[PDB]
RNA sequence: UGUGAAUUAAAAGUAAAAAUCCGAUAAUAAUGGAAUGAUAAAAGCUAUUUAAGGUAAGAUUAAUAAAUUUAAUCCCGAGAAUAGAAACUCUUGAAGAAGUAAAUUAUCUACCCGUCUUGAAACACGGACCAAGGAGUCUAACAUGGAUGCGAAUGA
RNA sequence: AUAAACAUACUUUGAAUCGGCCAAGUCUGGUAAGCAGGACUGGCGAUGCGGGAUGAACCGAACGUCGAGAUAAAGUGCCAAA
RNA sequence: AAAAUGAAGACAUUUUAACGAGUAAGGAAACGAAAUGGCGUAAGGACAACAAAAGUAGUAAAGAUUUAAAGUAAUUUAGAU
């Protein structure tokens, strides 16, 4: 009868060690790098982000025809609403068109594993289900090798083959209410303001927000 | 909820237990040491604070608490050559 | 306030990948201290940021925050009519101590904001080489003055009543 | 056994400046002009009937002693909830004469269904007897 | 207010390149059109003997009939709110070969030799090539480590403002 | 509030029998029941066709009947409509199954040897469809389908109800 | 002769104590609550077994070291198997509880309705008050569409 | 690359409407106008709510009936919550 | 909207998810999983104590004035005079 369950808690165990194996040994191999150019007097550039965090910071009112359907494309349909943005030269302009109603950077794993344990949801049957079990991810993403929450969040942190059809089954997280500015989010962050890239000061502000 | 979603917590959960056990012993016994070392520096400051009385003070009124090796004492020596140099190498990098 | 150390090289046909752009940026987080330091390469370089690579943007901390230091801080700004080169003296323990100073002070006797202000330079100059008619009576050795009208200080807002009892009196202190 | 029956609004929907003439009466009517205060919800007045202010459908028409409401207009109108005498109540129609009433109030207690209108076109037993 | 006349405002658009008046090249009649092929409509004002309109100028159509002295082309239009179907007949003096497709036509050529050679190594036994990687967007640089020997550093500083008179 | 495309309005696809045919009604709740428990598309499609308005029902005729099933001998034709009679030409031998039968078809069927069944025979002899051919009928033969559209048009001009002095 | 930014020697120091500043962060936790609920067993938690594991960091020692370097033996130990436990108090009410209604008071809140108009509370028009009457109906032709009967016929 | 199955393509029948007004890192006539007329977008009309004391258009944000919590524009001597 | 169930329960079925501002204007009746749901006025044809005396009514009709209850509302219900 149910000894699979058994056999179905024991291969997320087995996923979970080589999920983390993988993000532990790719951040250490970080810190040997640097460590060696330190000492033999070199320049380490650091790899460009490639995930992306972009929350919906405007309202629906009074948006330009091609903002709008930007901001459809990347599912920010609603104020205080969070997706994740695979970056490239394509997505990285598109953010820059939708400045003023966006603001975004690049979030850390903590920021990933919060968002999807807390927030996260699925689409499935065109309703929009909250996380509740394993066995609703194996069935929602059998077919692109995604059977526990863990391999969810993994998939998304590290961007991998399937994260476009991992990503488009998660549906846009809705986030509370935070300290957006510290002037108001009529000016670039850079000046002070709301919108914009945030770099990696955007765990801050989802920190608040989660 | 934790552990039906994430079997993977109780393992995590144990580990962690651990590093915040053993790290909690860590700090017990540097404290125990540091309050020594302060110990020896207290007794070290009222033996020489007799300048007062009457003047070039003595060397090596501070004493060891810690017995350590030949080896390790010669690589303590090593190991302070290393920052020197690197808080020399630093500075000059910024010193444009 | 906070000092940034900012290194990028310029990787395309025009600029040779071997000369790397240094720069020493007083922003209120590194953020804003790419912001300005890219601006400075594409306005003096022809850098722009789709065609170079950031290498180091490490922060910056003073060496003895307990020393007092003289300050000669070299910028330009943008006012009505022009565009002028000040040089401004200032007393602080810190770099970015003084530079706060700086902004604080210009946004106040110039009602220059700070979009309007760039930092060319800023240096520590001797006791003598202050020439700032106030700031030169207080680097004496043997400065001293009596604080008077003194406000008697509260120890905290768990004290601070609204209706008191007796008479106020201020403190020769 | 009886649920937590909850009004969302127990006042009543008036209709708009029914208070200040008398040929308006007070059964509500939707404000349909083109400058209606009361149709463009300024603050202040902006009270009209909507479908969020329905009650919950469990407890919906439910009387406050915990039971529905089923007239009867003989004794053979009672058989119709004697299996259901605990989701309904017996009331009396307001026609019903007072020699019919005791035969209805008599069986229904015997059927033991609850009547609303116990009390109901009575005798002139009050003083004297 | 303009006037409705058939080539009206055409100063700049009818005029010829600078120093390109004159006739045209001898490839323009020579090139070899065929159905299916992707022209671009280039009215020659010096040519107004079947000028095609001058609001299909610079528009990229395809060839769908051809005809003695004239080539079909096929262009679409934009009317109140739908798109509509144009069909017209250009002589080769109005046209122009399009390079649309340049790009794909490399991207098939480089599969089609790819998959040449699958057909011998898999007769042969050998495991077969892939074929070409898609395109993809700029991608975020990876991790790059610089020699501290080749490298010189320059200062970076506001410059003080210099009056230009 | 959220920025949509367009909201939920009813989807516009009949799912029970029109009218208040009781017999009507009684097919749709035994298909609904077929569809829903067997899973398969034979019943979802006769389901479907069920739903459709009188005018989006067009008959066959035994002339259609006879053509389409001429390579098809141990079959049994479907069409959930009325099924009329060509009395140019004859008709064959063969299984019908259909919501009506004219007098006149049904008789012409049951001489040449053919049976006609109704839609609850099927479901109790193929039902999940297994002999089955699925006929519907021509939709664009109609008369109204003429005068639609503008007849001033330079294409496919209209047809120009006829009135006042209609040469 | 005194102070002294900075630098240098020796002692101490394995370079994790505490306090403040400066950076860095915010979340795991503990203790008090608030809003809406639930009450019963657990993919609870606990005890006993073997043992996947503990990637700076569970401990110690060794070789050495600007190490998230390599070993050794101790500990704890997830899965799984075996045994474990929750049924409560006080106050008020037919001397009127909880709720509801009316009247008054207090804080907050509230421009004249209908209409033409880009725009009316308008110094734009009609309206003193109440009752009753009061305005998309019928006939004829055509078309579309939903239900109906019959079907190369249908109606008669 | 991204998004899209209550997607997409529509078909038939028909209502109302074509007096418009406003803003602007826009333009033309005019000395100028709360003047006259245009290009692109967003609004008011058809729209209440929080703020600008008050205001058709400005700023935030668009509304089923409610409870609790972080927030927006913008504020924190009293009116006035801070 | 999608799944599940379905001759009759009942609240116009059960579960899950999204949604809910609005002038001119549209959404006729019927349609079991119902192609919007209902309230009110009058008149016509039937139904209304199932055992052969079968809706209410001089043991008090309609109307009127009020007191309370049900419904988001249109309105309905009952008490007293």
């Amino acid at each position: 009868c149910k000894a699979r369950c058994q056999a179905f808690r024991k291969e997320v165990i087995l996923r979970t060690i080589k999920n983390h194996k993988d993000i532990e040994a790719a951040k250490k191999a970080v810190y040997t790098a640097k460590k060696n150019a330190e000492i033999n007097g070199d320049l380490y550039a650091e790899a460009d982000p490639k995930l992306i965090v972009a929350i919906r910071i405007r309202g629906i009112n009074g948006v330009s025809p091609k903002i709008k359907k930007i901001l459809k494309l990347l599912r920010l349909r609603q104020i205080n609403n969070a997706v994740f943005i695979k970056a490239n030269a394509s997505t990285i302009k598109m953010l820059r068109l939708v400045d003023p109603y966006v603001t975004y950077g690049y979030p850390t794993l903590e920021t990933v594993q919060k968002l999807i344990y807390k927030r996260g949801a699925l689409k499935i049957n065109g309703n929009r289900m909250p996380i509740t079990s394993n066995c609703m991810i194996k069935k929602a993403l059998g077919d692109k090798d995604v059977v526990c929450v863990d391999d969810l969040v993994h998939e998304i942190y590290t961007v991998g083959k399937h994260f476009k059809e991992v990503n488009n089954k998660l549906a846009p997280f809705k986030l509370n209410g935070a300290k957006i500015a510290e002037k108001n989010k009529k000016i670039h962050f850079i000046l002070g303001g709301g919108f914009g890239n945030r770099e990696l000061l955007i765990n801050k502000l989802l920190a608040n927000m989660i | 909820a934790m552990v039906k979603l994430n079997p993977y917590a109780k393992i995590a959960s144990h580990k962690l237990a651990q590093v915040a056990k053993a790290q909690a012993a860590h700090k017990a016994q540097y404290a125990a040491k540091m309050e020594k070392i302060l110990a020896a520096k207290k007794e070290a400051l009222n033996q020489s604070v007799a300048k007062r009385f009457g003047v070039k003070v003595e060397n090596n009124l501070l004493k060891a608490t810690v017995k350590r090796t030949a080896k390790q004492d010669a690589y303590m020596k090593k190991y302070d050559g290393i920052v020197k140099a690197n808080a020399k190498k630093y500075a000059e990098k910024i010193g444009f | 306030m906070k000092e940034y150390y900012i290194t990028a090289r310029c990787t395309d046909k025009a600029h040779n990948p071997n000369e790397i752009f240094r720069s020493r940026v007083f922003a209120p987080n590194y953020v804003v201290a790419k912001s300005k330091f890219w601006m400075m390469l594409k306005k003096q370089h022809k850098v722009k940021k789709i065609n170079a690579e950031l290498l180091q943007c490490q922060p910056i901390f003073e060496k003895n925050p307990t020393v007092v230091k003289n300050y000669q801080i070299f910028l330009r700004y943008v006012s009505a009519g022009g565009i002028h080169n000040i040089t401004k003296q200032y007393r602080d323990v810190t770099r970015v101590g003084a530079v706060r100073q700086m902004y604080n002070d210009l946004a106040s006797q110039y009602r220059t904001r700070q979009d309007k202000i760039q930092l060319i330079s800023i240096t520590t100059v001797g006791d003598k080489a202050v020439k700032n008619p106030v700031l030169h009576q207080f680097v004496g050795h043997h400065v001293k003055f009596p604080m008077v009208h003194c406000k008697p200080v509260i120890a905290s807002k768990r004290f601070n009543l609204p209706i008191k009892a007796g008479k106020l009196t201020t403190k020769l202190c | 056994i009886k649920p937590k029956i909850v009004k969302k609004y127990t006042g009543h929907f008036k209709r708009f400046d029914s208070n200040r003439f008398l040929r308006v009466k007070a059964s509500w009517r939707v404000p349909r002009g083109i400058d209606n205060r009361l149709r463009r919800k300024f603050k202040g007045t902006n009270l009209l009937p909507k479908i969020g202010y329905g009650s919950a459908k469990a407890t919906r028409n439910m009387l406050p002693c915990g039971l529905y409401k089923f007239p009867v207009r003989n004794t053979t109108d009672l058989e119709m909830i004697m299996m259901q005498n605990r989701k309904y109540a017996a009331e009396i129609s307001h026609a019903v004469s007072a020699k019919k009433r005791q035969e209805i109030i008599q069986r229904a207690k015997i059927l033991n269904i609850r009547v609303l209108n116990a009390d109901a076109r009575i005798k002139k037993q009050e003083v004297a007897q | 207010p303009l006037s409705n006349g058939r080539n009206r405002r055409t100063r700049k658009l009818f005029k010829r390149p600078f120093r390109g008046h004159g006739l045209s090249n001898t490839s323009t009649i020579l090139h070899t059109y065929k159905v299916g092929d992707y022209v671009t409509i280039l009215c020659n004002s010096s040519i107004q003997h079947g000028l095609p309109y001058k609001a299909f100028h610079g528009k990229t159509g395809r060839v769908w009939n051809v005809n003695p002295h004239a080539i079909g082309v096929m262009v679409n239009k934009k009317v109140n709110n739908r798109i509509v179907v144009k069909r017209l007949h250009i002589s080769p003096e109005h046209i122009k070969p399009s390079g649309c497709q340049k790009d794909f036509l490399e991207r098939k050529a480089a599969v089609a030799a790819i998959r040449k050679q699958n057909i011998q190594l898999k007769k042969e036994g050998k495991p077969l090539l892939p074929l070409p990687a898609k395109r993809l967007p700029k991608q975020p640089r990876p991790a790059e480590l610089i020699k501290g020997a080749d490298i010189k550093f320059t200062t970076v500083a506001p410059l003080k403002f210099e009056e230009l008179y | 509030a959220i920025d949509l495309d367009r909201h939920h309005v009813r989807k516009h696809v009949s799912k029970t029998a029109r009218g208040n045919n009781a017999y009507m009604k009684l097919l749709v709740r035994l298909y609904g029941f077929l569809a829903r428990r067997t899973q398969s598309k034979f019943a979802k499609t006769i389901l479907h066709r069920l739903c459709l308005s009188r005018v989006n029902r067009p008959i066959v005729s035994t002339s259609k009947l006879a053509c389409l099933m001429k390579k098809h001998p141990e079959e049994t034709a479907v069409c959930v409509n009325t099924v009329t009679y060509d009395s140019r030409y004859p008709v064959p031998k063969m299984n019908v199954c259909a919501l009506k039968f004219t007098k006149t078809a049904e008789a012409a069927i049951t001489k040449a040897g053919g049976k006609c069944l109704r839609f609850d025979e099927l479901a109790l002899k193929a039902p999940t469809g297994r002999k089955t051919v699925l006929i519907r009928g021509k939709r664009n033969v109609r008369e109204a389908l003429k005068h639609f559209g503008k007849v001033c048009a330079k294409k496919n001009p209209a047809k120009q109800y006829k009135g006042k002095q209609t040469k």
